[PDB]
DNA sequence: TACCCCCCCTTCGGTGCTTTGCACCGAAGGGGGGGT
């Protein structure tokens, strides 16, 4: 027998008193045979007179299947049972397996009913089911092994797994079995007869702690169905994915829609999701209707065409390098491939996160190459050599006079267009012979009216009066007016630490179209030299038109 | 038959839950190995997932080492750690340290294997070893006895190091001895010949209790006394721009929050026109006497500053450019108990990350030897950045703590 | 009327300097996927 995990309840806590809610009938009829199967296995103690507790309990059909799950609402239970750390710290990936002669996909047969419970604790899963619909009392009864719905099944059944397994992994290290809960991948490099053997090996191994590993789900031909995808001898690919074809769409339709899409992008090169993901966002409930828009569906198109061919991945070369190339699809998208020789995709993926009012693609490039390094190390445990579609004077400029620490691992530039650049450059030094623009604004808190205006040597000066503004809103206005107002090479100072905060990072997009404005003009122009000066110091035109805008 | 010393955490604090991060190839490979030869002499063992606690754990190779060293970041369990100030376990600090010639610092964490740990203690010390592409979930172990990196390591193990040190300390009373986490810090006035050569004598005077009662060989030589102090500069023109004026009131406003007794009324005069930046303006006889009486205070110490016992020290860093970085160490905002500058550090010029990385390790260097504190860092780079390659770069046995900031340089305040 | 893990996209409230607005970030809830 499986020794048992001793499990605790939250100090000062005591087990769960929920009683079982009213049951339809046609679900106590298969919940009590479900029982009984239990009662003779020894999976479930019939003792009920002494233990004060009982879960409610509930029923539902398995995956493609006839057969009916008993599920056990542990909710309660749950809060007051001592916490878990979990050994399951990621999700394996076909890309990852390196390619193996013979392989194996087994299921443990009804696994967390094959290892028994801690003995002080069985007493806390106490259940009671109506006999006859509330007719006859009914029967309590107790776990005796890990029950379905309760937090620690999952942690103590993964760990037991990993201690049968244990020796039969040192004694024969010529095999790789990855384990991920029941479900078994077994690869070997040996004759499909040893490795028949060695199979039938691991079967009596596991059957002999208790462990049973049914017919049913022993798949011995390819394509091994594992993990979502299919396993063939020398590429993988995915099961087949359900788009929803529906002409009235949801809020819950498109996050349908939109999962799915990311679920395809590991695979799939080149998927967008950002036109739907507008659609999402907003107070929508999940009920109402959305029409797509016009944009939004030429995404969906493109997806189609996508998911139209069939795309299939290889398996990881340990003595190859890894490759890592990434495009710019535009609006702050960004789609790669990991490979090892050309159009061999390991797999693809895509990052398309917006952090940050005000950013630029080159920051994004450089979020997507760290995305790209942490998913590598997930997988093949070393960081892959970068293709960016970024020259290297670019990346030089960007990261040398940059204030925050930045840093890209070894790359080269792969010339595919859209190519990243930095869209305009502040000059370090103020420009000989160009209008100097004193800029500044104000708003009223209580008002919330302001003005933004500048003052030059050359005398000329504006004020411009602002409505339903703030004090941040009226120092970028100052700037665009300056920016407006001046020839193709300007000097700008001003007091304002937001503003220039914002635009010496060399922003390319942002949320805020007035700042989208600025870019605009700062794209246009040939030299821009922006300086800070502290306010209220009595300098320059500063506290000339400090006066005008207060 | 050692009696293990209780140990408790801070009254209302559980332990540790700190997640495991990927960890590359070579990585997870040394430490499967170092963890077997680890649990063979019960340094460690296999635990469950009932244990609700965690530690990170990862590998570096040390400056100019070739073999792997395991690393537990058990900054979450020292924070929760009952402090042995109030037990006087603690390690007092020396004040001489800072001030001998050479300082070497030898890796003595081996040592603390030789001690059990309380066994109701043991819990908190638990981490996860991963696995490539997650073939097997993560394999749980604990600690027996001392483990590296844990601040009641040294505390614990104070009474035995006292005594073994005891007979060199005698023979040579000149040369300082402190204690901070894994390392010893051996400072003297003696020639180099000499100071090595004592080194090397306690190393053999180590074996000797070693073999009756990472490695030790290893030894880093600093020089505290030729540390040196990068002030507040301003700088020097015959001819100025109202642009330069400007940044130049600009830097005096700034440090007027550190020097209290700094001006700006006679500079700030000569701005009084909207003018082109370029335009040059000659200095006002009463401008420039505010000037050199400002290059005159900066001059003088900061008043009122200096080092308390009780508060914690914090680290400020500002890239330069052009492989230039700059520190400041304080506890109090404005009261600054120590500036400086570094250059042409290793992955100078070609990575940022590395860099900063090693201005990390010499700033808390220096702290450990002045104060015997490491300090809280702000660090001027995103948290994704860093956390995704830090770990390439670190050659110490600790790790500060540390926190992000963004702050654009709006005045060229600690360099010109 | 259930449990544990990973992923993306959005929303939302807490936190700290850009200050009483604005930017950032982590949590949580929507979806995808895996297994009981
Ligand atoms: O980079 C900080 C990052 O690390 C985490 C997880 O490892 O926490 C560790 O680092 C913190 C920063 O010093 C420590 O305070 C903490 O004790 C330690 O576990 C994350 O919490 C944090 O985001
Ligand atoms: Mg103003």
């Amino acid at each position: 027998p499986i020794e048992t995990v001793p499990v605790k309840l939250k100090p000062g806590m005591d087990g769960p008193k929920v009683k079982q809610w009213p049951l339809t009938e046609e679900k106590i009829k298969a919940l009590v045979e479900i029982c009984t199967e239990m009662e003779k296995e020894g999976k479930i103690s019939k003792i009920g007179p002494e233990n004060p507790y009982n879960t409610p309990v509930f029923a539902i059909k398995k995956k493609d299947s006839t057969k009916w799950r008993k599920l056990v609402d542990f909710r309660e239970l749950n809060k007051r049972t001592q916490d878990f750390w979990e050994v399951q710290l990621g999700i394996p990936h076909p890309a990852g397996l390196k390619k193996k002669k013979s392989v194996t996909v087994l299921d443990v047969g009804d696994a967390y009913f094959s290892v028994p419970l801690d003995e002080d604790f069985r007493k806390y899963t106490a259940f009671t089911i109506p006999s006859i619909n509330n007719e006859t009392p009914g029967i309590r009864y107790q776990y005796n092994v890990l029950p379905q719905g309760w937090k620690g099944s999952p942690a103590i059944f993964q760990s037991s797994m990993t201690k049968i397994l244990e020796p039969f992994k040192k004694q024969n290290p010529d095999i790789v079995i990855y384990q991920y809960m029941d479900d078994l991948y077994v690869g070997s490099d040996l004759e499909i007869g040893q490795h028949r053997t060695k199979i039938e090996e691991l079967r009596q191994h596991l059957l002999r702690w208790g462990l049973t590993t049914p017919d049913k789900k022993h798949q011995k031909e390819p394509p091994f169905l594992w993990m979502g995808y299919e396993l063939h001898p020398d590429k993988w690919t995915v099961q087949p994915i359900v788009l929803p074809e529906k002409d009235s769409w949801t809020v819950n339709d498109i996050q349908k829609l939109v999962g799915k899409l990311n679920w395809a992008s590991q695979i799939y090169p080149g998927i967008k999701v950002r036109q739907l993901s507008k659609l999402l966002r907003g107070t929508k409930a999940l009920t109402e209707v959305i029409p797509l828009t016009e944009e939004a569906e030429l995404e969906l198109a493109e997806n189609r065409e996508i998911l139209k061919e069939p795309v299939h991945g290889v398996y990881y070369d340990p003595s190859k390098d890894l490759i890592a190339e990434i495009q710019k699809q535009g609006q702050g998208q960004w789609t790669y491939q990991i490979y090892q020789e050309p159009f061999k995709n390991l797999k693809t993926g895509k990052y398309a996160r917006m952090r940050g009012a005000h950013t630029n693609d080159v920051k994004q490039l450089t979020e997507a190459v760290q995305k790209i390094t942490t998913e590598s190390i997930v997988i093949w445990g070393k960081t892959p050599k970068f293709k960016l579609p970024i020259q290297k004077e670019t990346w030089e400029t960007w990261w040398t006079e940059y204030w925050q620490a930045t840093w890209i691992p070894e790359w080269e530039f792969v010339n595919t267009p859209p190519l990243v650049k930095l869209w305009y450059q502040l000059e370090k030094e103020p420009i000989v012979g160009a209008e100097t623009f004193y800029v500044d604004g104000a708003a009223n808190r209580e008002t919330k009216l302001g003005k933004a205006g500048y003052v030059t040597n050359k005398g000329r000066q504006k004020v411009v009066p602002l409505t339903n503004t703030t004090n941040q809103k009226t120092e970028l206005q100052a700037i665009y007016l300056a920016l407006q107002d001046s020839g193709l090479e300007v000097n700008i100072v001003t007091d304002s630490q937001y503003a220039l905060g914002i635009i010496q990072a060399q922003p390319d997009k942002s949320e805020s179209e007035l700042v989208n404005q600025i870019i605009e003009q700062l794209i246009k122009k040939e030299k821009v030299y922006l300086a800070w000066v502290p306010a209220h110091k009595g300098i320059g035109g500063n506290e000339q038109v400090d006066k005008l805008v207060s | 038959p050692i009696e293990t010393v209780p140990v408790k955490l801070k009254p209302g604090m559980d332990g540790p839950k700190v997640k495991q991060w990927p960890l590359t190839e070579e990585k997870i490979k040394a430490l499967v190995e170092i963890c077997t030869e680890m649990e063979k002499e019960g340094k460690i063992s296999k635990i469950g997932p009932e244990n609700p606690y965690n530690t990170p754990v990862f590998a570096i190779k040390k400056k100019d080492s070739t073999k792997w060293r395991k690393l537990v970041d058990f900054r979450e369990l020292n924070k929760r750690t009952q402090d042995f100030w109030e037990v006087q376990l603690g390690i007092p600090h020396p004040a001489g340290l800072k001030k001998k010639k050479s300082v070497t610092v030898l890796d003595v964490g081996d040592a603390y294997f030789s001690v059990p740990l309380d066994e109701d203690f043991r819990k908190y010390t638990a981490f996860t070893i991963p696995s490539i592409n997650n073939e097997t979930p993560g394999i749980r172990y604990q600690y027996n006895v001392l483990p590296q990196g844990w601040k009641g390591s040294p505390a614990i193990f104070q009474s035995s190091m006292t005594k073994i040190l005891e007979p060199f300390k005698k023979q040579n009373p000149d040369i300082v001895i402190y204690q901070y986490m894994d390392d010893l810090y051996v400072g003297s006035d003696l020639e180099i010949g000499q100071h090595r050569t004592k080194i090397e004598e306690l190393r053999q005077h180590l074996l000797r209790w070693g073999l009756t009662t990472p490695f030790l060989w290893m030894g880093y030589e600093l020089h505290p006394d030729k540390w040196t102090v990068q002030p507040i500069v301003l700088p020097e023109k015959d001819s100025w721009t109202v642009n330069d004026i400007q940044k130049l009131v600009g830097k005096l406003n700034w440090a007027s929050q550190i020097y209290p007794g700094i001006k700006v009324r006679q500079l700030s005069k000569l701005l009084r026109g909207t003018k082109a930046l370029t335009e040059v303006i000659p200095l006002t006889e009463e401008a420039e006497l505010e000037l050199a009486e400002n290059r005159e205070i900066l001059k003088e110490p900061v008043h009122g500053v200096y080092y308390d016992p009780s508060k914690d020290l914090i680290a400020e860093i500002q890239k330069q450019g052009q492989g230039q970085w700059t520190y400041q160490i304080y506890q109090e905002p404005f009261k600054n108990l120590k500036t400086g500058k570094y250059a042409r550090m290793r992955g100078a010029h070609t990575n940022d990350v590395k860099q900063l990385t090693e201005a990390v390790q010499k700033i808390t260097t220096e702290s450990i030897v002045i104060w015997g504190k490491t300090p809280k860092f702000k660090l001027p780079i995103q948290k994704e950045t860093w956390e995704t390659w830090w770990t390439e770069y670190w050659q110490a046995t600790w790790i500060p703590e540390w926190e992000f900031v963004n702050t654009p340089p709006l005045v060229k305040l600690w360099y010109q």
